C-alpha cells in the first residue's frame, strides 16, 4: 500500500514489537510476509506511535523483509543497534 | 502453529 518508514531508537528492552510471518510460517494463507502482531506497552514503537498490528515489514536498515523466513527476520530485527529505519505498508 | 517473536 502505502509505503511509511518509521524512524525508532532502539529502547533498552528492544524495539517493543512483534512480529509473525515469514518462509514457512505464513500469519495468513497464501502469504510469507512479516507482520507485526503486538505492540508493547512503554516500548519504543508504542511511544513513538506510529506502527500498528497488523503492518507489514518491509525492511530494516539495509535488510530486506520481503519473502524471507522467520529466523531470517527475527535476526535482522535483533541485530540492530539504537537507531533504526523501518519501512512498513499499512493495511489495506 | 506458527511463530510469533519478541523484537
Amino acid at each position: 500500500a502505502a509505503i511509511m518508514e518509521i524512524k525508532l531508537i532502539k529502547g533498552p528492552k528492544g524495539l517493543g514489537f512483534s512480529i509473525a510471518g515469514g518462509v514457512g510460517n505464513q500469519h495468513i494463507p497464501g502469504d510469507n510476509s512479516i507482520y507485526v502482531t503486538k505492540i508493547i506497552e512503554g516500548g519504543a514503537a508504542h511511544k513513538d506511535g506510529k506502527l500498528q498490528i497488523g503492518d507489514k515489514l518491509l525492511a530494516v536498515n539495509s535488510v530486506c523483509l520481503e519473502e524471507v523466513t522467520h529466523e531470517e527476520a527475527v535476526t535482522a530485527l535483533k541485530n540492530t543497534s539504537d537507531f533504526v529505519y523501518l519501512k512498513v505498508a499499512k493495511p489495506t | 502453529n506458527e511463530k510469533v517473536s519478541c523484537v
